[PDB]
């Protein structure tokens, strides 16, 4: 699974 | 029910649930924050996102668990477990949703506040596009690209190339085309066009935007190593 | 509210929610199971166990936070929500309780099921005691001693040395010592004592069983080393 | 902080 936006 | 409570309370409440890592209670209060019907600051929004997506993250890996063992089984018991957290999911999303629709995106005037409000109904619609089976899928897929593709418009036209809030949102379009969409040449063109503009553009920034700025790039850099 | 489950899927669906990381589902469903009054298997109260001591141990660190930011502090805000974590703990607390009074305990006649649930009610007392600030805080602490004493006679009496629950007993009664009673050297005595009394019976075990018991022994380590 | 029993 890719990265979305994470803080 | 937080309409009993005053506004700055929820929202320093809203802090110490972060601190606790009690995500669901960080959750609440913003939702009664919000409910109190004034536009959010630039901190209040952070702060509603982080809560949403910390609450609706824990369910998405539930989720994701549960379907798995549920596929290499095929009693009642994983499927009905698994739809359990699924409504549970889904009706967290739909007060997301709900909470943008009433009535924060039609009161956000500013390309700061419009695009990250569009960015979240994006977002939200693609949760719930990946536990989506039925007549609908189609719409709600829909329904997600339409609110990347306003937010894009309006990021391109109002934000530098450097903006987190637009390069979070490039992102996770490009994470929607890939993962959602069946696009991934899609993904993999907006991913890389949003990285090579925004490198173009770090010469204007200070110090701590340019970490801001390429903190997210990498996130970009780390998908299309994954895709290509 | 899981009246109308089967014992086997209630069961099935804590399991199932372990592996989802999901809790609180899991303690729902082993309290359900509980409350169709049959006696629980080895692995069954390992279930109920686990789930709950997931539960109570994110409150307890959420209130620790939260304790803390409270005693720097000293509006209402920090201890009204300090409080409201400390209420919900509290009632998860009594819900475990109600479980073994109602009626585990007074059906446990095995040393290893009555030492279980004996073990379970010293500790969640204990947690009890951890934020008691009133005129009953001495007789939580005594519900938690005398809880965890009868454990240990029985155990003394019926267990070897070795036993996993025998370990487990001694290691959160000697941290009731230290922690609670203010007894640190009743606390380093007992430690001592029972990791020297499982080493000279390590002999008789398997290569499992001997990984089982040197596994808690080395939090007896642990402890002992962070005491002196 | 010490440890009690932890699976
Ligand atoms: C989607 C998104 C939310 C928040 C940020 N952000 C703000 C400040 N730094 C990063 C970026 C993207
Ligand atoms: C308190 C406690 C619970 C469970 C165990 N255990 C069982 C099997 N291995 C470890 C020990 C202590
Ligand atoms: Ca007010
Ligand atoms: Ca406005
Ligand atoms: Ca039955
Ligand atoms: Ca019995
Ligand atoms: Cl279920
Ligand atoms: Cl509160």
């Amino acid at each position: 699974r890719p990265s979305s936006w994470r803080q | 029910a937080m309409g009993s409570m005053e506004r700055a309370s929820l929202i320093q409440k809203a802090k110490l649930a972060e601190q606790a890592e009690r995500y669901e209670d960080m959750a609440a209060f913003m939702k009664g924050a919000v409910e109190k019907g004034e536009e959010l600051s630039c901190e209040e929004r952070n702060l509603l996102s982080v809560a949403y997506k910390n609450v609706v993250g824990g369910q998405r890996a539930a989720w994701r668990v549960l379907s798995s063992i549920e596929q290499k089984s095929n009693g009642p018991e994983v499927r009905e477990y698994r739809e359990k957290v699924e409504t549970e999911l889904q009706g967290v999303c739909d007060t997301v949703l709900g909470l943008l629709d009433s009535h924060l995106i039609k009161e956000a005037g500013d390309a700061e506040s419009r695009v990250f409000y569009l960015k979240m109904k994006g977002d939200y619609y693609r949760y719930l596009a990946e536990v989506a089976t039925g007549d609908d899928k189609k719409r709600i897929i829909d329904s997600a690209r339409s609110a990347y593709q306003e937010a894009m418009d309006i990021s391109k036209k109002e934000m530098p190339p450097t903006n987190p809030i637009r390069l979070g949102l490039a992102l996770n379009f490009s994470v929607f085309h890939y993962e959602i969409a069946n696009s991934p040449e899609e993904a993999i063109s907006l991913a890389k066009t949003t990285f090579d503009e925004a490198m173009a553009d770090l010469h204007t920034l200070s110090e701590d935007s340019y970490k801001d700025s390429t903190l997210i790039m990498q996130l970009l850099r780390d998908n299309l190593t994954l895709w290509t």
